[PDB]
């Protein structure tokens, strides 16, 4: 299929008309950074050579 | 298409796997970026059909109905002034969804304020949203209000420099 | 940049070979229309909040924070006078009362 | 077949016909003795980076 | 798939780990890909080509 972009939602603007939020939801959300790698050392005439 | 050559290249064993994964992982992180920049809001918002937003013109980067690809004249300038074994992915959002998302941002930002990016849009009056803006920068919304044709002149001004600068800049 | 909403505080996690940030944001919710206004003129002066908004649920006039709706009476300790009614464009009548 | 190692005793069942075992970098890791026909493993001596 | 950003930058150092092991095991046309068997086969001037 051809993917929507998002829910189609159309704002009532009007030039004296505003919208006030009468309540509120306190949201906790994840963001998950990675840091570090794994430290890896390569003895490079062992691998070549043994 | 040589079968020797192939037969000798396997003595080298997984070069080219490590080169296509490389460049699968290039390819996926354009679409990641285009991801991230573009796709900030799940809502697609819509102006209204009525314009009337205290004196300010959005016209030249709100879409254009009269264009087939529903660009802005902004972008449609701007996608004008842009000029063996090999293949081209195409990007996951076409140009038409990118312009979508920018039109979605526009009018999320036009109608609504910042109140879209930090939850439900609620709307406001352009002049007002403005007045909002004078008074993050530490101006009183006084000045705003007194001198909106001013402001509203000013911003369409500026608005039809950028598209002829633009235009005249190589 | 520290979650989606109007950021709050955050708190940290640790995670295998990275970290793990728990935003906690305000998001709005439950909105209502009014009628909104950009002053009032009363007694041929202009008055603007000096931290809300002016809305109306229909008949009556009230100033309210903007990310919250608390109407309070439009008084003079919570608006200031710049000017005459005659420049701005959308002001309405509406008494100003005076403690 | 040459290699260095410390051979010891080992646990795996290697069938009849099975001789020699190989790891991923296709190294022996474990062979089969010729005469006494008894599997022994092979182990890398101990290394590492001062 | 939570965590899926730690797991991709895990599984991508031990996919490259596992293809420089993995590299060890290809000849790049020579007769053999172990060592021993080049030493324990040839003379120094060929073994050393
Ligand atoms: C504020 O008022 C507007 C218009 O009176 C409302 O927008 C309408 O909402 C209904 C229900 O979703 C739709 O069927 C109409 O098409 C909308 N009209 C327009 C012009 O957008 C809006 O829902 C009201 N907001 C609140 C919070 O009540
Ligand atoms: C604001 O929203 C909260 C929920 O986010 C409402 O609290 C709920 O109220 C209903 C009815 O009173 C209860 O059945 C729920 O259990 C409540 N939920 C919680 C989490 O307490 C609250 O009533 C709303 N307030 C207003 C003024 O709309
Ligand atoms: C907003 O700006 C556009 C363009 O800057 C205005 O459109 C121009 O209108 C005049 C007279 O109506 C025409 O002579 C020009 O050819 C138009 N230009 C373009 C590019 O269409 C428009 O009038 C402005 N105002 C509104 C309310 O849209
Ligand atoms: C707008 O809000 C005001 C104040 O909350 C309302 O005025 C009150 O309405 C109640 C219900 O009729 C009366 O009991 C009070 O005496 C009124 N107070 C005053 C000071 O008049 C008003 O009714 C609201 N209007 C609408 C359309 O909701
Ligand atoms: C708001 O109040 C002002 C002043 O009380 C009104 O302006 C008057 O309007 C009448 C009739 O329109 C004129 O005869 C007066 O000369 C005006 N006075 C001034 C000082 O301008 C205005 O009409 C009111 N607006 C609304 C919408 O009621
Ligand atoms: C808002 O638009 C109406 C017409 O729809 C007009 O009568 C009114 O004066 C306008 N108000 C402002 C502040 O532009
Ligand atoms: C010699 O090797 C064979 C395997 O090839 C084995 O069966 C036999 O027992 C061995 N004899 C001695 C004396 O080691």
């Amino acid at each position: 299929y051809t993917m929507s972009l998002g829910a189609e939602n159309s704002v009532a603007y009007s030039n004296n008309s505003i919208a006030i939020p009468t309540n509120f939801t306190i949201s906790v959300t994840t963001e998950i950074l990675p840091v570090s790698m794994t430290k890896t050392s390569v003895d490079c005439t062992m691998y070549i050579c043994g | 298409d040589s079968t020797e050559c192939s037969n000798l290249l396997l003595q080298y064993g997984s070069f080219c796997t490590q080169l296509n994964r490389a460049l699968t992982g290039i390819a996926v992180e354009q679409d990641k970026n285009t991801q991230e920049v573009f796709a900030q809001v799940k809502q697609i918002y819509k102006t209204p059909p009525i314009k009337d937003f205290g004196g300010f013109n959005f016209s030249q980067i709100l879409p254009d109905p009269s264009k087939p690809s529903k660009r802005s004249p902004i972008e449609d300038l701007l996608f004008n002034k842009v000029t063996n074994g090999l293949t081209v992915l195409p990007p996951l959002l076409t140009d038409e969804m990118i312009a979508q998302y920018t039109s979605a941002l526009l009018a999320g930002t036009i109608t609504s304020g910042w109140t879209f990016g930090a939850g439900p849009a609620l709307q406001i009056p352009f002049p007002m949203q403005m007045a909002y803006r004078f008074n993050g920068i530490g101006v009183t919304q006084n000045v705003l209000y007194e001198n909106q044709k001013l402001i509203a002149n000013q911003f369409n001004s500026a608005i039809g420099k950028i598209q002829d600068s633009l235009s005249s800049t190589p | 940049f520290c979650g989606k909403g109007y950021h709050l505080m955050s708190f940290p996690q640790s995670a295998p070979h990275g970290v793990v940030f728990l935003h906690v944001t305000y998001v709005p919710a439950q909105e209502k229309n009014f009628t909104t206004a950009p002053a009032i003129c009363h007694d041929g002066k202009a008055h603007f909040p000096r931290e809300g908004v002016f809305v109306s649920n229909g008949t009556h006039w009230f100033v309210t924070q903007r990310n919250f709706y608390e109407p309070q009476i439009i008084t003079t300790d919570n608006t200031f006078v710049s000017g005459n009614c005659d420049v701005v464009i959308g002001i309405v009548n509406n008494t100003v009362y005076d403690p | 077949l040459t290699g260095t190692g410390v051979l010891t005793e080992s646990n795996k069942k290697f069938l009849p016909f099975q001789q020699f075992g190989r790891d991923i970098a296709d190294t022996t890791d474990a062979v089969r003795d010729p005469q006494t026909l008894e599997i022994l493993d092979i182990t890398p001596c101990s290394f590492g980076g001062v | 798939s939570a965590l899926g950003k730690l797991q991709d930058v895990v599984n991508q150092n031990a996919q490259a780990l596992n293809t420089l092991v993995k590299q060890l095991s290809s000849n790049f046309g020579a007769i053999s890909s172990v060592l021993n068997d080049i030493l324990s086969r040839l003379d120094p001037p060929e073994a050393e080509v």
